[PDB]
């Protein structure tokens, strides 16, 4: 349930191993074009394929951030977990 | 050359250079040639136009409800809607050939003449 | 107070989103319009040629282009929206209509309607006037199939003649993004109009007798094709006034539960030091 | 325009109208794509795209990391640039010409290095 977009670090990058850091890094920019973009989920049909390859994107990485609770990632198993979205192999 | 122009009612469909095209009409069948007499004249129901071009092989049409225009600079075709040969299902156009509705008999029987049959 | 605030700040910020993606979808769907529009227009200025030049060797004798001698009745086709939110692109649309009525009804034709698009048939279902037939799922995205059928059903009602003597449309000409107007345009019996200055197969009178009810069907495909540009443009300017005036409500309520929140957080300190002040 | 002159009042007032432009437009460059927009909506965002590039400067906090001289830009200088820029007089520069650049003849220098 956490609210990425208004959920801030002040740290920032400092806190992130570099692997998580070139993985995770255009996440962020994909889930605020994501929310910008659900108002559109009535129109994916009429809305710009650039923009229907980022809706699409956006609702498979709010996908990927859930997790059960007592089930916590070693950061190599979410490391692997962020590029199978930010790589689109999730797509 | 002719230059041939395939309008459909929502489409400027095709257009070219042609050496000839044939047509079936309601005063039986017609070809026309480079030079050709100011003419109007509508299609038959269940009708096809076959384009000959100098670039490639032949262009088959089936048309619905189409007229032919003639004029000495071009050849018009308006015509309601149009599929080409590259584009008709042959399972399609005959489960529309066996149809009781008569305007989906013909553009079942159009589209079985585009296919050779 | 401020949880009914909140609630209604977060009400008119989902339904800000929400116009705004309709806005911007208006937007995409006048562009596709015209589209629709220009690839329709080329045939159309062709079979008014065809229809030129059949005219000019024709008798003239063909139905469509005669007044009756009784004017006994006129067929009013009326083009409006299946989707809402259009703005006053149906009551312009429905004035038109009415002021048509008011002119026929003067001239001594009382109107029958026929009605695309499912608010007008509303419209005409509130005021007891009936519709003789309509039409619904298409107004955004009209087919050719669907203007065929309309201009038979229409021209059928004019050949009756139980049946009308003349035949109208009325509906928005879309001119430009930013300038639309209803228009109503009498379709039949049609107009000849000589102005200064080919071989028949079978013949001119046949071809103009096959011809005439094509040319219909054309006039009132450019019709609707119109008519759902112009839906889209008012729908693009209606839902910017939306937008506009759910931003404008965001900022007045976002205005009242700040004052909320500063009575609520003023009024309970001033009951404490007032309870620290009694002791 | 009474503390400013009213060069600098005009070309702060072109600038923001410019920039209020492109920012309702960037709407519909996301959604739409920008062949939606017509020819003179596109030569708007053709401007707007250079102008806010050209507000980006090489700094003397940036001589930190990137070792190359942090620039200092005269008021003068930077009027008549965005005078210059806002009528489009190098509409034909790429957007990359104008990032992290230190005045007018330092524009020019970058662009026709690059």
């Amino acid at each position: 349930a956490i609210n990425v977009g208004v959920s801030v670090s002040r740290v920032g990058g400092a806190a992130q191993i570099k692997a998580m850091k070139e993985v995770a890094g255009s996440l962020r920019l994909d889930l605020s074009q994501y929310r910008e973009l659900e108002a559109f989920a009535a129109f994916a049909s009429d809305l710009d394929a650039a923009s229907k390859a980022q809706l699409d994107r956006g609702a498979r990485l709010v996908e990927l951030l859930k997790q059960p609770q007592y089930s916590p990632l070693a950061v190599e198993e979410q490391v692997v977990a962020i590029f199978l979205g930010t790589q689109g192999h999730l797509d | 050359d002719l230059n041939v122009e395939i309008v459909a009612v929502e489409r400027e469909l095709w257009s070219g250079p042609a050496t000839f095209v044939f047509t079936r009409t309601t005063a039986g069948e017609i070809g026309i040639l480079p030079r050709h007499i100011p003419l109007v004249a509508q299609l038959v129901d269940d009708a096809m136009v076959r384009v000959e071009r100098e670039g490639e092989d032949d262009l088959r049409i089936a048309v619905d409800g189409g007229f032919l225009s003639v004029t000495e600079e071009t050849v018009r075709i308006l015509v309601e809607n149009a599929q080409f040969e590259s584009e008709i299902d042959a399972d399609a156009a005959k489960e529309d050939a066996a149809s009781d509705d008569e305007r989906t008999a013909a553009w079942g029987r159009a589209r079985l003449r585009a296919l050779g049959q | 107070t401020l949880r009914e605030l909140r609630g209604r700040i977060r009400s008119a910020g989902s339904i800000k989103k929400i116009t705004k993606a309709q806005e911007l979808i208006a937007t995409s769907r006048i562009a596709k319009a015209q589209a629709r529009v220009e690839a329709a227009r080329p045939y159309a200025a062709e079979i008014t040629n065809m229809l030129t030049e059949l005219a000019g060797a024709s008798a003239l004798d063909h139905p469509l282009l005669v007044e009756r001698k009784q004017p006994k009745r006129a067929g009013v086709l009326v083009v409006s929206s299946d989707r809402g939110l259009c703005g006053a692109y149906n009551a312009n649309v429905l004035r038109r209509a009415e002021e048509l009525f008011s002119l026929l009804r003067d001239e001594g034709k009382d109107p029958v309607l026929y009605v695309v698009g499912r608010k007008a048939l509303g419209y005409f279902s509130f005021r007891q006037r009936t519709v003789v037939e309509s039409w619904t799922g298409f107004s955004e995205r009209p087919t050719y199939e669907n203007a065929r059928e309309i201009a038979d059903t229409l021209v059928n009602a004019f050949m009756a003649g139980l049946g009308v003597d003349e035949l109208h449309i009325v509906f928005t000409e879309f001119r430009s993004m930013l300038s639309q107007t209803a228009v109503a345009r009498r379709a039949a019996p049609m107009e000849v109009e000589y102005v200064g200055e080919y071989s028949f197969e079978p013949d001119p009178e046949t071809l103009f007798d096959a011809l005439l009810p094509r040319y219909i069907a054309t006039r009132v495909y450019a019709a609707l094709l119109e008519a759902a540009a112009s839906e889209s443009a008012s729908r693009r300017r209606a839902m910017k006034s939306a937008t506009d005036n759910a931003d404008d409500l965001i900022k007045a309520l976002t205005l009242a539960a700040n004052r909320e929140r500063q009575a609520q957080i003023t009024q309970e300190i001033s009951e404490i030091v007032g309870g620290a002040n009694a002791l | 325009p009474a503390i400013v002159g009213d060069e600098h009042y005009r070309v702060a007032q072109e600038v923001i109208r410019i920039l209020q432009r492109y920012k309702d437009l960037q709407d519909i460059i996301a959604i739409l794509g920008i062949d939606e927009l017509s020819e003179e909506d596109k030569q708007l965002v053709n401007r707007a795209r250079r102008i806010e590039r050209f507000l980006s400067q090489n700094m003397m906090a940036a001589e930190q990391f990137t070792g190359q001289p942090g620039s200092t830009v005269p008021l003068k200088e930077t009027i008549e640039a965005f005078d210059k820029l806002t009528k489009g007089e190098f509409d034909h520069l790429p957007e990359q010409a104008f990032f992290l650049i230190g005045g007018l003849d330092d524009l020019a220098k970058k662009a026709e290095s690059l």
